[PDB]
């Protein structure tokens, strides 16, 4: 029942906040994690590495008991957990000993070799082999190549240090090393690419010291060039309009009173005599100058969004209409108006100077399809030796401001008829001579009134510096490829005649107080927020077959969810508002299709997409380490396989050939009592569905009788965890025969057993060492303080 | 540490004696604890204290809130001080005359005059005399004119004064209204004797009975005399109505309350018996028998006056109020939210859409320097915060010649709104407009009828300034005044309202036409009701200004350094401030979420919300009506075509038109369906509608205090100058008294009162009033003085000033006008007493802040400072500092002028002929014929002759062509914006003309960059204004209409036709507006006598002299230009 | 059968449509744009039967 | 609009048929128009006085 209103923040504040932090340029040191091993030995020269569960997650598919889904879920969740530990880190730190006048630098990276004496009960003969193992694990150095063709081809130095542990540990470490070091590069290549990208000699980049050249830095997967901005064209007009709206906070118009006073001094008529030109401009105000200035700038940038004037007349004319049309003709350049507007004002002008033609007939005969030719032939008639009315024009300015940016710029028209000198520019000639007066259904204009009108519409000649600084900051901050974008929202290019006339009479120009860096930062933010969604689509959704371009509109709600979620991530607010404001002209479907095309063209999906696929194979290979197994077997009077008795005194492992297997659980659970007894009477019965199994290894000193396999309450229901019990055979007691009493005295008539099991045995202690790779910070140190331009030297 | 909340029992103080049981000290525990029943025992309320104190001895936090509550000591108060304080903020007593003069003057010297006509009035004198004789002494009226304010001081009784007030207003009302029927003045006398005993609480007790009596008042009738008008197009707001004829009809009006007749009869009878039971046993059987007489009347003869007369008796006691705390407690309790989020979403979307369509426009927005000076002009009672470090009154004032003349100086500060334009330096620059639990002072107002206490929430200056800029473009279109089928039509905010025929044409028409019905539902406390939807409507207001605005948010907090869009984020952010007002036994603060009051947009918000829920109610009413139609009830073929909703602030109306008029019971069914639809669809989110509260029904519509039945307007009058509130009429000048003495009574006669008896009673105190005090110098003006202001006793209620003045040469009357001129016009010396800048300077960046483009530099446009320095572009603020402070020393300039007016009659001064009659204006060859002699007029309460005049010429229209120079130049000034300089208003033009004659006015303004034609036109308007009547601070400020003269069509449309076409050149405007005004006055007088003029020649032998004037006048204007002096 | 099975109807309210119309068409007051005036006077409570 | 004959299989006893879509939208969200889309016209609506 209570609400608190939230005050909105300015665009500049959001842009500044988005660049504050959360950037992937600077790395940091890291070290590998150790996984539990619990190794032991039954007798001489044999050592066992018992697999121990390393990740307790994973959850059973209750539908269809699909096997691929379970493994994919486990692998994906474990990967998302692992990738949160190496976010911006590379493995460099490790535990060495020394290198001093003794054998070279040796390593102690796995568990200490000293503890193996207690953990494995070595004898006096094998103890002598431990010092040579410790003294034989030297460190080897090598090199690797990183960087693609788009970036540079750098070389880095890597170590390869031995350690003691399990093979699964080694493969996990190798996978982590592969995943962590994608898209690496050196400073000495980043600098070269940057100076290549910035072709301006006035800007010079900080030179690198000799100790910083081989430093290692992380770069983006794919650079952002003009190609990404070129595919923005279907919606570029809205972005351009809003960018102009957000950075044009004021207008430098001269007040109307001074213009009235200047006109009064020029007119030769008496103060008491009434004249319509003087009395018409008095009904004007400059309060809509900012909007018209923004629209004029937009029309200057894009040559398709020409200004379309909306007039308040249908057939007849009025004294204000004529003078406003003349002001527009003599002040507003023709390159910023549509063909229809040019023809309309030209016809209004020509209706009075013509001997016989009128207004209504000159509009009723012509057709709007081919008005350009009519405008051209009328303009020629006004540039003959009988009539000479100058028409305001403009030219192209290529002035560029020095700033760091990634995209090319181009030429734009200027929103005023000036040519960098106070004198204005006209298409035909700078003279006003006419054969006769102006008359059209009354409203005569005297001969010299036009000459007086020309003398007041001149630019102040003083504000030129301010009149050009804004054009400077606007030319060199809008990508050139957007200049061919169409118009998607008509109201952004429609002004009324009175507003345009008032704008042209005072000679207003756009003005600004911001700098150039803010606008380019905003453009970079736009590009970043598009690239984020592009790679998300390319890594989650991109799929050719299976519901492509022909699917029910019902499915679109599912697809739009991810894009909507990404568009609300505290820093993408610029695009989100544009989307939710102009939905009706650019609906969601075409936006989604454009994003699909952008992602399909070319885009690095993610380092994790291949990582999960590579990890799924490891998940398939070793089930025990991930705490699951399939195809448990139920039987009574089982038998041992006599192939694992060498390692365990007694084990849940059997070798019976199954019969009449059950499809999956919850069918054996509810089948019936004394109906499943017939199944077990005929022989072993196998349950296929995967389970969440945990193993417990115990010595021959105690027991852990969990044994919750089968619960009898008017049925034979399977459990959900199925914990099993092993007993280790050790050198302390290996010639003793266990009576096999506690195993069966705690179980029931029906026994639950396991068909297959995996363990690794070793014959020599030398085989207990594996390898990992590092970064060798001594020769290729991690980088800090990324490349910057020089300014504030002190 | 404690405060008293009382509702219903004693919310208004009543007549109690300070000596029966004063009970010097009392324990408050005797009553009850409002919040919790369990925590009320006073013993536990003391043993808790004991235990907590013993714990505190060991050492404890002992939270003061919990500790001191348990102390039984705190519940102590003295009843006498409480009652005195309650009385001294509740009842106001300013009036115009002290009552001790009115008491004996109307009851012991002129009583024979009163009794000889109405004998029923002896009972009032009987009651008053017995009341004085029985107790005695306690009756007290010692007035304390300590500084300038009369404050009564109670002794024996608290409401003894109001008792006398009511006793005098009863005889005042009975005498002035010429009731010509029996048992009606009776029932008035019984109602009066009921309000006698309890003067304030009894007013509210009988308010129910009186309002329910006014509800029906005409149902059981036999003839009605329907008034017929031309068809009116409800769609175009600009449409006007013309009268066409009458027809007699027996069909009773089909209003509501026919369904709930018993529910209201029982309610009023219970109210009356409740009043009587505590009263002196006034034979309730007579009351119950007689109250049923009120609805057995008819709209013929002199029965129309009765409805107007009944309301006047309702406000017998004057300007009482109610406790503020109690009202702020209950008004925030009777509001329910329970409803759906869909309705909230509908409200939000409707408001946002409606703001967007209005903000986008081409209307210009005034700059900050202009808007600042517009705020001072507003002088909102909430906005005013005068502050002056020290304005030393070192004025040498002449003193009473009791024995010797004395000259003395005494300092005095403020006494007028001081804009703190000196502190504008800070306000224009650093000043953040955001609210964070700050505290501001709160003021209260009082109303007639004793309905309750109205609270005003003043806002700080930055908020008012910023707000005006944000809504200037919405407010202008809403108050277009001239709008034609525009989307704005819905809003009626812009109306004259001063007269009913022009201001609210639709209601009168909807009341006579039988093919339409009117829905005039009214709501409960609308401002408080929005406290649960403010978060949504304000949010809609905020984002409605984000779009349709080219500027974007940039986040600034300093005024003038912000975009139009920026203001919205900062201003419309909810979080209202806290308000501190003074009450009895303490001062309380509160926090109101809602439309608030002084907010720079309260009317816009109210009309936006009112027009929003109306659409949602109509949407579902259509569904309910369609349901009834498919079943057998309203029947098919009864479908409306056009529905128009008109909103004016809180109040609103609903008009629906039909092709075939539904029968009587159909109207009841559909009205009941609509009122049930609104109460669940548009009343589930706080609003509350009652069918018994508004004149819902057919054949009669009721707008704000103006209602019309069968084409007969039933205005409510209820204006009381004799007992006004927040005034100092007892210390006013003779000029202000004579201006107020003539116009309030004119309104009283216009809205229904006999011209003879009202003016007879007024004339019985003209000597007793208008007694100026001049230091042992007392005057007593007689009836002659009213001629000077422009009133003829033998004539009607018409401003016959000029015609009198021309003939005011032989028959006296040449003295009084000079007397009022010497009482007023010499204040021009006060105007000529300009105060220079001396003691302080400050940032003084203001002079740089306000500037206007110039032609004759700053050392030209008038070589001599006689008309140059006083209106300097550079001196803009120098001038307005003095031109904003006349009153604070004009009140004592009147006091010194009180010496001069006596000295005029002491010496040979005065008695000189005027200057107006020197100029010779007149006509020749006038054609004159009989008036129409028929009486059908929509204003049935007025006299017979005035009705005869109205039918002959028809209703006045357009309220502009008729000159009325008070408002003509104001309309011209309003239409002239965007070319005007910074400082301009009616006051400036009038004072400039008065100071500089007809030369300097044109001289100064012809160099201030304004075109000549319209300046000359409004100069003609202002000289017409100055010749229509004298100065009068009340008359020039705001302004007052001639009423009867504005409701009769004598505008320039037909006045041009009356004047015969001239052959010569077009006459100048300096004299055309004079001779046509003379013709207008002549037309208004002969008609009262019974004849009309249809032709008139200009007497061109006088017209040539008039065309000669400009010949040599334009020459003077241009010749002084020819020399660069 | 259609009446008994089509229990409810789904539709956006008119306020939303007027809002979107004004957003899609920016017109200044005092020009007599009768598209706005005509649409601004509609009700949609008769939707089940249609 | 166009015909539409997609249905959810279910055991029945009577015949089934095709019905016109009272919705101007197609199955894939694109609007269906009889002749042409992107309304454009080189004139103004000139009624008698509107």
């Amino acid at each position: 029942l209570d609400n608190v209103i939230k005050q909105i923040e300015a665009l500049s504040v959001i842009v500044n906040r988005s660049e504050k932090a959360d950037d992937a340029q600077i790395l940091g040191p890291n070290t590998y994690k150790q996984l539990l091993e619990h190794l032991f030995s039954p007798e001489e020269n044999v050592y066992i590495l018992l697999p121990i569960q390393a990740y307790t997650g994973g959850v059973i598919d209750r539908r269809d008991a699909s096997f691929s889904n379970f493994a994919y879920s486990i692998a994906s969740k474990l990967m998302m957990e692992l990738s949160a530990a190496t976010h911006n880190k590379i493995f460099t730190d490790y535990t060495r000993i020394a290198a001093s006048a003794l054998g070279p630098e040796i390593s102690t990276e796995g568990m200490p070799l000293f503890s193996l004496i207690e953990s494995l009960e070595l004898t006096e003969a094998e103890t002598s082999r431990l010092p040579v193992i410790q003294d034989s694990m030297v460190i080897q150095k090598s090199t690797a190549t990183v960087g693609n063709a788009q970036q540079g081809i750098s070389t880095i130095n890597i170590k390869r240090v031995p350690f003691v542990g399990s093979a699964f540990q080694q493969v996990i470490d190798q996978l982590l090393w592969e995943y962590s070091t994608t898209s690496l590069t050196t400073k000495e290549q980043r600098r070269q690419r940057i100076t290549e990208m910035v072709n301006d000699r006035r800007i010079m980049i900080q030179k690198l010291t000799l100790a910083e050249k081989p430093q290692v830095m992380r770069h983006v997967t794919t650079e952002i060039n003009n190609d990404l901005f070129f595919k923005m064209s279907p919606v570029a007009q809205l972005y351009i309009y809003h960018l102009d709206r957000a950075f044009l906070d004021g207008v430098g118009f001269t007040p109307l009173a001074e213009k009235q006073q200047q006109l009064q001094l020029q007119l030769k008529t008496n103060i008491l005599t009434a004249n319509l030109i003087r009395s018409a401009i008095n009904g004007m105000n400059t309060e809509s100058n900012l909007e018209v200035a923004i629209k004029m700038m937009q029309a200057a940038q894009l040559h398709r969004a020409s200004i379309e004037i909306a007039f308040p007349m249908n057939v007849s004319l009025s004294p204000e209409i004529i003078v406003q049309c003349f002001i527009v003709w003599m002040s507003i350049p023709e390159q910023l108006l549509s063909d229809r507007s040019n023809f309309i004002i030209a016809a209004v002008i020509w209706a009075g100077f013509s001997a016989d033609d009128s207004y209504a007939d000159i509009m009723r005969r012509s057709a709007r399809a081919s008005d350009r030719q009519n405008y051209d032939i009328i303009k020629a008639a006004l540039s003959s030796r009988k009539f000479k009315l100058p028409r305001a024009s403009t030219t192209l300015f290529d002035e560029n401001e020095p700033v760091v940016r990634r995209y090319q710029i181009g030429r734009v028209y200027a929103p005023f008829p000036v040519d960098r000198y106070g004198s204005p520019v006209y298409s035909n000639c700078t003279k006003v001579e006419l054969a006769s007066d102006y008359n059209a259904e009354g409203f005569t204009i005297r001969k010299d009134d036009f000459r007086a009108l020309q003398a007041v519409l001149r630019i102040d000649e003083d504000r030129a510096a301010d009149m050009f600084t804004t054009l400077r900051i606007m030319i060199s901050s809008i990508p050139a490829v957007w200049y061919d974008a169409e118009v998607v929202h008509y109201p952004h290019t429609a002004v009324e005649l009175e507003q345009l006339a008032a704008y042209g009479l005072t000679g207003a120009y756009p003005r600004t107080n911001h700098s150039v860096d803010t606008i380019v930062k905003t453009v970079n933010n736009i590009s970043a927020t598009y690239s984020t969604i592009a790679q998300m689509l390319s890594t989650i959704d991109l799929d050719p077959t299976r519901y492509g371009t022909s699917e029910s509109i019902d499915k679109f709600k599912i697809a739009w969810e991810n894009v909507e979620s990404v568009l609300n991530m505290e820093g993408n607010d610029f695009v989100k508002t544009i989307m939710y404001a102009y939905e009706d002209n650019f609906p969601k479907k075409d936006f989604y299709m454009m994003l699909k095309q952008i992602a399909s063209d070319g885009q690095g999906a993610h380092p994790i997409a291949a990582a999960i696929d590579q990890l799924r194979t490891i998940v398939y290979r070793e089930p025990e380490r991930f705490g699951y197994i399939d195809s448990v077997i139920l039987t009574h009077n089982p038998d041992v396989d006599t192939a694992y008795n060498r390692f365990f005194h007694l084990h849940p492992i059997v070798t019976n050939q199954p019969s009449n297997t059950i499809k999956n659980a919850q069918l054996w659970n509810e089948m019936r009592l004394e109906q499943q007894v017939e199944h077990i009477k005929a022989g072993p019965v196998r349950i296929i569905g995967p389970f969440h199994v945990t193993y417990n290894y115990l010595s021959e000193e105690e027991d852990m009788p969990a044994t919750s396999h089968i619960i009898m309450k008017d049925n034979m229901i399977l459990n959900d965890h199925l914990t099993f019990n092993f007993v280790k055979r050790e050198r302390r007691n290996n010639k003793k025969r266990v009576s096999s009493f506690r195993y069966k005295a705690v179980e029931m008539y029906v026994a639950v057993r396991i068909s297959r099991f995996q363990l690794e045995v070793l014959r020599d202690l030398h085989d207990l060492v594996r390898s990992r790779t590092y970064l060798d910070v001594s020769k290729s140190p991690l980088a800090t303080t990324p490349i910057r331009v020089v300014e504030y030297v002190r | 540490d404690f405060n008293l909340y009382v509702s219903g029992g004693a919310s208004r103080v009543r007549n109690i004696d300070m000596s029966t049981l004063p009970t010097s000290i009392n324990v408050l525990d005797h009553f009850e604890l409002y919040g919790d029943a369990s925590m009320k025992e006073y013993v536990r309320s003391g043993e808790w204290y004991g235990l907590l104190r013993e714990i505190e001895q060991e050492g404890m936090t002992v939270n003061e809130s919990e500790k001191v509550f348990a102390n039984p000591d705190t519940y102590v108060l003295n009843v006498k001080k409480y009652f005195l304080r309650r009385f001294q903020q509740e009842i106001a007593s300013t009036g115009m005359t002290p009552l001790t003069d009115e008491l004996l003057n109307i009851m012991f010297v002129h009583w024979n005059i009163i009794v000889t006509a109405e004998p029923k009035l002896q009972v009032i004198k009987d009651d008053l005399l017995k009341y004085y004789s029985r107790y005695g002494v306690d009756a007290t009226f010692d007035y304390n004119m300590k500084r300038s304010e009369m404050t009564v001081v109670t002794r024996g009784h608290l409401l003894a004064h109001k008792v006398l007030e009511c006793a005098l207003r009863i005889v005042e009302t009975i005498y002035t209204y010429d009731i010509q029927d029996e048992t009606f003045k009776d029932i008035l006398i019984d109602l009066g004797r009921l309000i006698m005993r309890d003067p304030i609480y009894g007013t509210t007790t009988v308010r129910d009975a009186t309002t329910v009596m006014k509800q029906l008042m005409y149902t059981q009738g036999t003839q009605f005399r329907r008034i017929m008008f031309k068809k009116y197009d409800y769609s175009n707001f600009n449409e006007k109505l013309v009268l066409k004829g009458e027809q007699m009809t027996n069909e009773p009006p089909t209003l509501l309350a026919t369904t709930h007749y018993e529910e209201m009869d029982k309610k009023r009878i219970d109210a009356l018996i409740k009043a009587n039971q505590r009263a002196g046993n006034i034979l309730s059987q007579s009351s119950i028998e007689r109250c049923r007489y009120t609805d057995s009347l008819d709209l013929v003869g002199d029965a129309n006056r009765y409805f107007s007369a009944l309301t006047t008796l309702e406000a017998v006691a004057g300007f009482a109020s109610s406790d503020l705390l109690s009202g702020f407690i209950d008004s925030n309790e009777s509001i329910e939210f329970t409803g759906t989020a869909h309705l909230r979403k509908l409200l939000y979307h409707s408001v946002r859409e409606q703001i967007t369509t209005l903000n986008t426009s081409t209307v210009p927005r005034p700059s900050l320097p202009k808007v600042l000076l517009s705020s001072a002009k507003d002088t909102a009672s909430a906005s005013i915060e005068p502050l002056t470090f020290r304005i030393y009154k070192t004025t040498p004032e002449y003193d009473g010649e009791s024995l010797n003349l004395v000259e003395s100086t005494v300092e005095m500060s403020t006494r007028q709104k001081k804009p703190n334009l000196m502190k504008a330096a800070e306000i224009l620059r650093s000043t953040v407009t955001t609210n964070q639990e700050m505290i501001i002072s709160g003021g209260t107002r009082a109303v007639q009828g004793g309905k309750g206490a109205r609270a005003v929430y003043p806002t700080k200056q930055p908020y008012h300034i910023a707000g005006s800029l944000l809504f200037h473009k919405v407010d202008t279109i809403v108050n277009a005044n001239k709008k034609y089928r525009g989307v704005s039509n819905k809003y009626g905010q812009g109306i004259s309202n001063a007269i009913p025929h022009i201001g609210v044409p639709e209601i009168i028409a909807v009341s006579s036409d039988g093919m339409a019905i009117c829905l005039a539902l009214d709501v409960s406390a609308f401002d408080v009701a929005q406290k649960y939807t403010e978060a949504d409507i304000e949010l809609a207001m905020r984002d409605g200004f984000l779009d349709s605005e080219i500027s974007m948010i940039s986040g600034e907090t300093v005024l003038e350094r912000m975009n139009p869009a920026d203001l919205a984020n900062n201003l419309l952010t909810n979080t209202p401030p806290r308000y501190k007002y003074q009450t009895a036994l303490g001062d309380i603060i509160i926090l109101q979420h809602d439309n608030r009051s002084g907010v720079p947009w309260t009317g816009t918000q109210n009309d936006l919300v009112n027009v929003s829920n109306h659409h949602m109610a109509y949407d579902e009413y259509k569904k309910r009506v369609a349901e009834l139609q498919r079943q057998g009830k309203i029947s098919i073929d009864v479908n409306d075509k056009h529905h128009i909703v008109r909103v004016f602030g809180d109040d609103s109306t609903f008009i629906m038109t039909y092709d075939e008029p539904p029968s009587a019971e159909e109207v009841h069914l559909m009205c009941a369906t609509f009122v049930e639809s609104y109460q669940d669809t548009a009343g589930t989110l706080g609003f509350a509608i009652n069918a018994r509260k508004g004149m819902i029904g057919r054949y009669g519509s009721e707008y704000l205090k103006n209602s019309a039945i069968y084409g007969n307007i039933k205005s409510v009058n209820q204006v009381k100058f004799r007992g006004s509130e927040k005034s100092a009429s007892y210390h006013f000048g003779v000029s202000e008294k004579v201006s107020m003495i003539r116009d309030i009574t004119d309104l009283t006669i216009t809205r229904g009162c006999d011209e003879t008896r009202k003016w007879k009673y007024n004339l019985m105190m003209l000597p007793v009033d208008l007694t100026t005090r001049a230091g042992a110098f007392r005057m007593h003006n007689l009836c002659s003085i009213m001629t000077g202001v422009g009133k003829m006793y033998l004539g009607g209620t018409l401003n016959n000033k000029l015609i009198a003045s021309y003939h005011g040469s032989s028959f006296g009357w040449n003295f009084d006008d000079n007397l009022i001129k010497t009482a007023n016009s010499i204040g021009a010396i006060s105007d000529s007493s300009y105060d220079a800048i001396s003691t302080k300077i400050t940032n003084l960046a203001d002079f740089k802040d306000s500037q206007q483009r110039i032609t004759r530099d700053i050392i030209t446009s008038g070589r001599l400072p006689q008309h140059l320095n006083r209106y300097g572009k550079s001196n803009i603020l120098r001038h307005i500092l003095a031109s904003a402070a006349m009153g604070p020393l004009s009140q004592i300039e009147k006091n010194v002028n009180a010496y001069n007016v006596v000295m005029g009659i002491l010496n040979g001064k005065l008695e000189a002929p005027t200057v107006l009659e020197r100029l010779n204006m007149g006509f020749k060859y006038v054609v004159m014929s009989d008036l129409k002699q028929d009486d059908y007029s929509p204003y049935s309460c007025q006299g017979l002759q005035y009705r005869r005049m109205l039918v002959h010429w028809g209703l006045n229209d357009s309220r502009i062509t008729s000159f009325d120079p008070k408002g003509k130049l104001q309309h011209l000034l309003a239409k002239n914006s965007q070319i005007l300089p910074i400082h301009f208003d009616i006051e400036f033009v009038y004072r400039l003309y008065l100071q500089a004659g007809t030369m300097g006015f044109l001289q100064v303004m012809s160099y201030y960059q304004l075109p000549d034609t319209l300046t000359h036109e409004m100069l003609a308007a202002v000289v017409a204004l100055e010749l229509q009547l004298g100065n009068d601070k009340y008359a020039v400020d705001m302004g007052v209409y001639s009423s009867q003269a504005g409701q009769i069509r004598i505008n320039d449309a037909l006045m041009d036709s009356i004047i015969q076409h001239r052959r010569g050149p077009p006459l100048p405007i300096i004299d055309r507006t004079l001779n046509r005004l003379l013709l207008h006055t002549y037309m208004l007088m002969f008609g009262l006598m019974g004849k009309s003029i249809d032709s008139t020649k200009i007497d061109p032998t006088l017209s040539w002299r008039a065309i000669l004037e400009s010949n040599d006048q334009r020459i003077a204007q241009l010749s002084e230009l020819l020399t660069a002096v």
